């Protein structure tokens, strides 16, 4: 079970970090992924292998493994980041990919 | 890569229901059509995959033996079917195109591409 | 001279100490520019994989291969390489590469190695005695393996015989294991001859799944299309350099050669079966290579007694190609003064050639 | 499929093949030099089977062929090798047809008398069911013209370590009723990386009967000393185990 | 000499032995004199929370020669672009942390 803050606020164009955190079971193998849920939408690969970006994304989005959690970083944030960030992991423990309790980012 | 899946049900309990996921636009027979819940308004949940070419199955803990997920590689269309539908089954219920390739050794899980998902409602 | 006769006094006479060698300036490097990236990612990024007794091969050809991300990879549990060493495999070019996958027990990832014994290793893959390749595992115990225990993965225990090197066994015939026929249906004796080993995601590392990918490294001599990811150099030739042509690597001087390959013969040999001859991998002119000069160095000196002036002989060099410079047959005399006076001989130089010291060093 | 039936049953005929079937035993240039090979070659002085009819029954394939046919139509089409030959095993079939040269280890459900029909080509009678295709390569296309011989094509088949090898030289001749007397090698012509188990083969022709023979000797584990000229062209041979002399 | 190497990776401390520990953190010499003592200390360094103070140099631009040590803290640039000094894609901190 991935544990994360259930809200983040900021001003935009501004940085906020997002925070994961896991056991050494689930964030101890190369698993950081990330998807965000617009109003309506279905998530999509927005970050994978810890940081690798897909082609396809905004470049303003970093996030990085600090040990057994996660950390996510938009720079310069903008209006339509109003999308249910998730970072997700698979246990490992009777396998199973498990998603964060997601975080609802707010823009002031 | 355009899964097209379904439409919305709304259904009674203890009936049997079933969801489509078709796929197009690629090589269906080879990828994994892995499913996915959402209840309304709260994280997702991982609820297990299905490999269309094999007809392998895997499961969440939270789901083995709660849902029966089948494939037809034939008509490019895999199916997650209910045994039996319950009252809290109640979900935004999303199929995706997972991948497991190791990429030289290091695991990856990473539902590359969504359908637009099968709203269930239950009363 | 001196420390060649482990001593502080030399005599008279010709010493032969050292070797004379024009070093290579140049290092040149000709691969063929197909730089279509080589899908070696795709044999172990495959999602499915075979069985050990019926193992997929995927021939990998005409690419260019980077074999850094390999080796860089933090993951993998076992790389281990008969033949040829992981960092050293960028340097050459393979003419064929295959790239057998299955999924083996973790116990027996030891038996899919060169010249060893078990159940995979006899009856379901085995490795050629004199394998040249590289064997990657991985803990694919998290992948392949279901609460419920997965069947998909086949190995044969039993055969009449041993497998082959590189040899499939596809067949399903009943394996009879008494006297009576079994009669081609399952009884006492009779018995599907692939049993399928089930894992749980709790097992031991006995039991845990190791999935593999063997890359067997074909070094046969033809033309070769799988590389390794070097940049190629432009070509000098009448120069001593360092070459590497499609993986055949050397020190030489390239000429212009006169011989005429056959469109399908891509390097020559001499008498010895050593290479003399290279087509070149981007142009197909026919090179000539000869080594970079070389030649044994002589010390012709009088004694310590007389004098520490001392000429040297470079045998069989020429005096053009060393850098009172006197050329004779026998090489080129360096620090002896030739002079139209005969004597008799002295100190023997070669060719008819003596020296003496008459004062001065004279040939 | 459909079974020809109108064929007359007389046993094989034989001949010498005199020094025939040598070929480029590697792909490296070496020249002025003797060298001693131990790989499959076809022995000096051999018999070999001497075909015309409609003659083309089924025939051994055992550790590699010697294949010679003497034409003047192109009446030659291709060969079939397998182990079956039925569909029930994998199967190779080569066809140097109107329009291109197809190679294919298909698993192809043959016909038990394939073959081809023609001066145009028309029929195309060689297999009916064919799935599961794993290798295929298609020559660019051409023309060939179907209408003393003058066209010599010499085939050796080897099955090694996954490659099926394909070896071939094109002379003129000029005899009516035999093999010539002389030294030729045969050049590679292509290495086809196709794993496919070859243990018996078919010849493919294209009513009435044209002016045609073909040959069909086999390969032994045999050394070879193989003379190498100055341009590197194998010149002479000699087969150490023909005689004491060669020896 | 004293650390803590994982277990798999003991093999890698021994003459003329590869990997992430023998290439790019500690190299025994490949004419070693020397005993190497290893026991399970398992209970001792290991946390319920995991461990972090024992770093490894995962990636190094050149193996390490023998019995050097390696106090090195740049950002590797694994892309053609500077990757700047900064973490950020292809700059990650070179000493990663097992738990
Ligand atoms: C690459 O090699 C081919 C040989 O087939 C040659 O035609 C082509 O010009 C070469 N490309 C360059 C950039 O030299
Ligand atoms: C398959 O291999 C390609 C090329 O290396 C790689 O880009 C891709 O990520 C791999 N598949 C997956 C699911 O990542
Ligand atoms: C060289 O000197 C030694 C003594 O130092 C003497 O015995 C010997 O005869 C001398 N030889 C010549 C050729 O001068
Ligand atoms: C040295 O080189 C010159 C030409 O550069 C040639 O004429 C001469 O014969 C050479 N001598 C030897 C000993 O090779
Ligand atoms: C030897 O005599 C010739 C005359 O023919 C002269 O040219 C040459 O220079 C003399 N030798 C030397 C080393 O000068
Ligand atoms: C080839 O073998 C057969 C076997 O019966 C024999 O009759 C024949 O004479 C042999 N060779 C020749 C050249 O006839
Ligand atoms: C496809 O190949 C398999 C070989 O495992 C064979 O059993 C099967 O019958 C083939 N398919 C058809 C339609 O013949
Ligand atoms: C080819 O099939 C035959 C069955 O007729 C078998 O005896 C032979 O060993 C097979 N060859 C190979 C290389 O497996
Ligand atoms: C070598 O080839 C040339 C043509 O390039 C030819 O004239 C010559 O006769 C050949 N040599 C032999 C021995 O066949």
């Amino acid at each position: 079970v991935l544990t994360q803050p259930p809200s983040a606020s900021g001003t935009p164009g501004q940085r906020v970090t997002i925070s994961c955190s896991g056991s050494s079971s689930n964030i101890g193998s190369d698993h950081v992924y990330w998807y965000q849920q617009l109003p309506g939408t279905a998530p999509k690969l927005f970050i994978y292998r810890n940081n690798q970006r897909p082609s396809g994304v905004p470049d303003r989005f970093s996030g990085s493994k600090s040990g057994t959690s996660a950390s996510l970083a938009i720079s310069g944030l903008r209006s339509e980041d109003e999308a249910d960030y998730y970072c997700a992991a698979w246990d490992a423990s009777l396998s199973g990919y498990v998603f964060g309790t997601g975080t609802k980012v707010t823009v002031l | 890569v355009q899964l097209v899946q379904s439409g919305a049900e709304v259904k009674k309990p203890g009936e049997s229901l079933k969801i489509s996921c078709k796929g197009s636009g690629y090589s269906f027979t080879s990828y994994w059509i892995g499913w996915v819940r959402q209840m309304p308004g709260k994280g997702l949940e991982w609820m297990g995959v299905i490999y269309p070419g094999d007809s392998d199955t895997r499961y969440s803990p939270s789901f083995q033996g709660q849902v029966t997920i089948s494939a037809d590689k034939s008509i490019s269309t895999a199916y997650l079917q209910w045994s039996s539908l319950k009252a809290s089954d109640t979900a935004m219920y999303y199929c995706a195109r997972t991948q497991w390739g190791y990429n030289y050794g290091s695991h990856f899980f990473y539902m590359d591409v969504w359908g637009k998902g099968t709203t269930v409602t239950v009363s | 001279t001196k420390c060649t006769l482990k001593s502080f006094t030399v005599e008279k006479g010709i010493y032969q100490t050292s070797n004379f060698r024009v070093q290579p300036t140049e290092s040149i490097v000709r691969f063929p520019n197909i730089t279509n990236l080589c899908p070696f990612g795709e044999v172990f990024n495959a999602t499915r994989f075979a069985s050990v007794y019926a193992w997929n091969r995927k021939r990998i050809s005409n690419c260019v291969a980077d074999y850094s991300v390999l080796y860089n990879s933090a993951s993998f549990s076992t790389f281990k390489c008969y033949g040829v060493s992981p960092t050293k495999l960028n340097d050459l070019c393979f003419t064929n590469v295959y790239a057998d996958s299955f999924v083996i027990r973790g116990d027996e990832v030891r038996q899919i190695a060169p010249g060893q014994t078990g159940k995979i290793a006899d009856y379901n893959y085995k490795l050629p005695d004199d394998f040249t390749g590289c064997v990657i595992a991985w803990n694919s115990n998290n992948l392949d393996s279901k609460v419920g225990g997965n069947y998909n993965y086949l190995y044969r225990l039993f055969r009449k015989s041993n497998l082959k090197p590189f040899e499939r066994d596809i067949s399903t015939e009943i394996y009879q294991a008494g006297s009576t026929p079994c009669n081609g249906v399952e009884g006492f004796n009779c018995y599907f001859p692939l049993q399928s080993y089930g894992f749980q995601p709790t097992n031991g590392v006995g039991y845990q799944p190791y999935r593999v990918v063997v890359l067997s490294f074909e070094l046969l001599h033809a033309p070769a299309t799988v590389c390794g990811p070097k940049k190629s150099t432009n070509l000098v030739k009448n120069k001593c350099v360092n070459f590497n042509f499609n993986g055949l690597t050397g020190t030489g001087v390239l000429t212009e050669s006169n011989k005429k390959f056959l469109p399908f013969q891509q390097f020559g040999r001499d008498i010895a079966d050593t290479t003399d001859a290279v087509r070149d991998p981007q142009t197909l002119e026919i090179l000539d290579i000869t080594p970079c000069s070389f030649g044994g160095v002589s010390v012709i000196t009088p004694g310590t007694n007389t004098s520490n002036q001392v000429a040297v002989l470079y045998q069989d060099v020429n005096c053009t190609e060393v850098p009172n410079v006197f050329q004779t047959r026998a090489g080129c005399l360096i620090g002896a003064e030739h002079v139209n006076n005969s004597y008799e001989c002295d100190i023997p130089i070669g060719a008819g050639i003596c020296a003496s010291y008459q004062q001065s060093i004279i040939a | 499929c459909v079974n020809l039936t109108t064929r007359t049953q007389l046993p094989p005929a034989y001949t010498n093949s005199f020094t025939r079937g040598v070929y480029y035993p590697d792909k490296v240039f070496r020249s002025s030099v003797l060298h001693s090979t131990q790989d499959l070659f076809l022995p000096f002085f051999s018999n070999v089977t001497w075909f015309h009819r409609f003659d083309n029954p089924v025939l051994p394939f055992n550790d590699g062929v010697y294949f010679a046919s003497t034409e003047k139509s192109n009446i030659i089409r291709g060969w079939i090798f397998g182990t079956t030959l039925d569909s029930k095993t994998q199967s190779l079939l080569i066809v140097n047809n109107a329009t291109n040269v197809v190679i294919k280890v298909c698993e192809f459900q043959f016909c038990n008398d394939p073959f081809l029909g023609v001066w145009m080509e028309s029929e195309f009678r060689v297999y009916s069911s064919a799935n599961n295709c794993t290798f295929e390569y298609v020559s660019q296309p051409f023309l060939m013209d179907l209408e003393n011989f003058k066209n010599l094509r010499e085939f050796v088949f080897k099955n090694i370590d996954g490659y099926f090898k394909i070896y071939s030289k094109h002379t003129p001749i000029n005899l009516v009723r035999d093999l010539p007397q002389g030294f030729s090698a045969l050049e590679p012509l292509v290495d086809l990386p196709i794993g496919i188990n070859i243990t018996r083969f078919q010849t493919l022709l294209a009513w009435t009967a044209g002016a045609a023979a073909y040959y069909v000797g086999y390969l032994q584990p045999r050394t070879f000393l193989l003379k190498y000229n100055e341009n590197g062209t194998i010149t002479d041979a000699v087969d150490c185990a023909l005689d004491p002399l060669s020896e």
